[PDB]
């Protein structure tokens, strides 16, 4: 029953999940950095959105708070963390149980 | 200024919901501050920049302006040119622009002007349609209609009000002020005693406001205090005065009015203010100091509004007027807005622009032979297209009798007789309007009475078949009030797709060598395009740009014309 | 003395004094010239701050004004003259301080200020219900903004009220229409204040400045940050004591406000 997903990464694993997602016909949101404002990824989502307009290189898909905000405002249902930047950290995937949004992992 | 806090901001349209026109109209009487109404996305730039100002221009600063604004009365955001001038020139949706301003600015009343007769529109329309065209409008975010009639004739001005009542929205009925009150000798008819005399009617047809339309800047500072004064004592109705500043004595008149106790006033920005537009409000508020009442405000707000549109005007240099300092002869000859400069990038062309000294007597003339009437459009038109006639044609006040039998009178005249634009005030001079329509019979009645109600279920099913699948009511009362330019705003879009979106630079002038532009097309779907390179025309005229567009090499082929 | 002998033998008849500084004692030597060549001499005081507000300066205050006046009719002068340089000079505040000063003075009184916050003909709208003498306009087109008010407006502004204003609008309309041509041939030296600006009520650089500290500004790296050149501006003021900003003490205010940022 997921209508929405959004994949809190970048690059080959961001694109290996949108093409999972497009065949389970759930709609995709992808996030990027000032820096990856040409990353093949970022074309590959449904929607796109720039995390920290803000904020820096690689701690920008490093920020909770903000994902979640993203992931709220488009009607977000799970993230999946692809691996190495969110995708083991405790804390990130606790304020998205409390946001309504399901965590894709354990 | 945060999507979210401006959803926390309650001003006048929360009030408007909260107790109704009729309560809103109160409440406004009630305050002690005079209230302000904006014109910068509306009539500022319809004055100074030929009404070219782009939704996308108007959408960036919506959400800083919903904050400024915040206790301002009303934001005048459509009508006038705008719808014609969307579709036509900018090849955009007015709709579009009021719905999403709608969604950006929350708080504040929305206003646009009606015209009594037709609304918006460019000809006489039967009484359904303007019926369908207010509906519509107030479906999409306008609460406030200021309804004038362009020779003051309160008949023409019974349905548009219709219309607004229906939908409960707040009616605003337009006096439009001519002459000289201060003068006993300009004028045997437009004399404080008339306007109190009409301002009393209207009362009684049940307009909410009453407004005061100096669409020439005409009412001298005492006059507006004199006018003012007899005003609030012989009506109930809060006022809503609207002048221009092409005197240079606006302000002025401004701070006379408020001294008389005007209710609400129209004013623009700093950088969008002066000469043929409205008074700057940020000039107006310090202008204050020392005195009883104050303009409510956020003037700290309306320097950073001021500075934002300081530098977007300069996207649109091309439209500027040539109006550059204040002009007093406007006492004379009472041309409206931009008339003044209009007629004169039109008798050079053809050839007496070394005699427009002349013709603006002959403006002079032509309104006093035409026994004394109130130009706003098109009735300015027709007065300025007999100056120039006459001119032209080396006629005088007698001899456009003698002659007239062979004189091709221009169809704005010959219209303007027959009854078309309505009822001027002291009715037609018998042997003038005989001339004039050889024959012809006039109108009896306000030139509505006389048309079929359209049928807006055959229009539907021709603009069906026409395009897609989908016609919505904004879709045929737009095709209704535009046929012709309606029809082209849908070749444009489904040729070049939806153009508004794009930023006005872009708009006008496309891209450089090397640039990267980006538009937003929906949220979180964005183009970005790069422009790498053109090529050499080819055996038939064809050049080749070389683009990148979202991480694709792409070609397009272009006619060049050379 | 030389150069008031030589103008006024030339042809020149009112010699407006003012000081960059209001220093009353610094105004002695060019008086003493002009009174010798016997022709006209206005003492001018140049306005700042606000009258109107009390907790814009302990100094500038409307008592100080009137103590200057009549230092200045001390001195001799025939005429006082109110040079409000800035554009400063708000139309309530131009009230009380006419009003004051001729109850003070029996000098006649010559105002002029600068149509840059959109407000100088109600500014003299005002000077001139409290009483003013004369009046510096000019003619239509060659004014506003950062100009003086349009004679001709002003003409019209007072249809309705007691006071006159002495002049012929059917000949300055046609002057007008001349300088409008005119104007036309000196299109490369225009400014781009082209329309009214209330920032002048925080910062007070006088007429021209403004525009020409944005070249300035913009020639060094702070072109992207005039935010701060202006807002320096006003502090410079006020670490120099809060100073009057003419030429060349406004000059002085520019620099110090370019260099600190
Ligand atoms: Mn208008
Ligand atoms: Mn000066």
């Amino acid at each position: 029953q997921i209508k929405k997903l959004l994949v809190a990464n970048r690059g080959e694993i961001a694109i290996r999940i949108f093409r999972a997602a497009a065949e389970l016909d759930i709609s995709t949101v992808a996030i990027y950095s000032n820096e990856d404002k040409s990353s093949l990824h970022r074309y590959k989502a449904d929607e796109s959105y720039l995390v920290g307009s803000d904020l820096g290189p690689a701690e920008s898909y490093l920020n909770i708070e903000r994902i979640i905000d993203v992931a709220k405002q488009a009607n977000v249902d799970a993230i999946h963390p692809g691996y190495g930047f969110l995708s083991e950290n405790e804390q990130f995937a606790r304020r998205c149980a409390e946001e309504g949004i399901k965590f894709i992992g354990p | 200024v945060s999507s979210s806090k401006i959803a926390s901001f309650s001003g006048t349209k929360q009030l408007l919901d909260e107790v109704g026109p009729k309560g809103v109209a109160e409440w406004v009487k009630k305050q002690d501050d005079v209230l302000l109404t904006d014109t910068t996305f509306r009539d500022a730039h319809q004055s100074l920049l030929a009404t070219r100002v782009r939704t996308k221009d108007m959408i960036n600063i919506a959400s800083k302006t919903a904050d400024v604004f915040k206790d301002g009365f009303s934001l005048e955001m459509w009508g006038g040119a705008t719808f014609d001038v969307a579709y036509n020139f900018l090849k955009e949706n007015p709709w579009e622009r009021l719905e999403r301003l709608r969604k950006a600015i929350p708080n504040v009343l929305f206003q646009m002007l009606l015209r009594a007769s037709n609304a918006v529109g460019y000809k006489n329309y039967p009484d359904n349609v303007i019926h369908k065209f207010v509906q519509e409008s107030a479906k999409a975010g306008i609460d406030v209609f200021r309804i004038f009639d362009s020779l003051n004739w309160v008949d023409q001005m019974k349905v548009a009000n219709e219309a607004v009542q229906e939908a409960g929205k707040i009616s605003e009925g337009t006096i439009c002020y001519t002459g000289d009150i201060l003068n006993p000798e300009r004028s045997n008819i437009y004399t404080l005693e008339y306007y109190v005399k009409l301002a009393k009617e209207l009362e009684r047809e049940g307009f909410h406001i009453l407004a005061i339309k100096d669409m020439a800047g005409l009412l001298k500072p005492k006059a507006a205090y004199e006018l003012i004064g007899e005003l609030k004592s012989a009506v109930d109705l809060p006022i809503h005065l609207h002048t221009h500043d092409t005197s240079g004595n606006g302000l002025l008149t401004y701070k006379q009015a408020i001294d008389a106790g005007v209710d609400i006033i129209d004013t623009a920005v700093a950088s969008m203010s002066g000469l043929t537009s409205q008074p700057s409000a940020n000039s107006l508020y310090y202008a204050l100091n020392g005195f009883p009442r104050h303009l409510r405000t956020d003037i700290e707000g309306m320097e950073s509004l001021s500075h934002y549109w300081s530098t977007v005007r300069t996207y649109y240099s091309d439209f500027e007027s040539d109006i550059k300092s204040p002009n007093t002869e406007i006492y004379q000859h009472e041309m409206p807005g931009g008339q003044y400069s209009n007629l004169s990038q039109q008798a050079k062309s053809l050839g007496l622009g070394e005699r427009f000294d002349e013709v603006k007597d002959m403006y002079r003339r032509v309104n006093f032979l035409f026994g004394d009437i109130v130009k706003v459009t098109p009735s300015s038109k027709v007065v300025g297209d007999m100056a120039l006639y006459m001119v032209q044609n080396d006629l005088d006040e007698q001899s456009v009798i003698t002659d007239g039998y062979k004189l091709d009178f221009p169809e704005s005249v010959v219209s303007f007789f027959k009854g078309e634009i309505g009822q001027p005030v002291n009715g037609f001079n018998k042997d003038l309007q005989a001339v004039i329509l050889k024959g012809q019979e006039a109108l009896t009645a306000r030139p509505g009475e006389y048309l079929e109600p359209v049928d807006f279920e055959k229009v539907r099913e021709l603009l069906e078949e026409e395009q897609q699948g989908p016609v919505t009511e904004q879709d045929i009362i737009s095709y209704v009030l535009y046929p012709k330019v309606y029809e082209q705003y849908i070749q444009t879009r489904n040729q070049y797709g939806n153009l508004s979106l794009l930023d006005t630079p872009t708009f006008f002038f496309g891209m450089r060598n090397g640039e990267t532009v980006e538009i937003e097309i929906d949220k979180g779907k964005r183009l970005i395009i790069k422009l790498e390179t053109i090529s050499e025309p080819d055996e038939n005229g064809n050049r080749t740009i070389y683009y990148a567009m979202n991480g694709q090499a792409r070609r397009i082929y272009i006619k060049d014309e050379n």
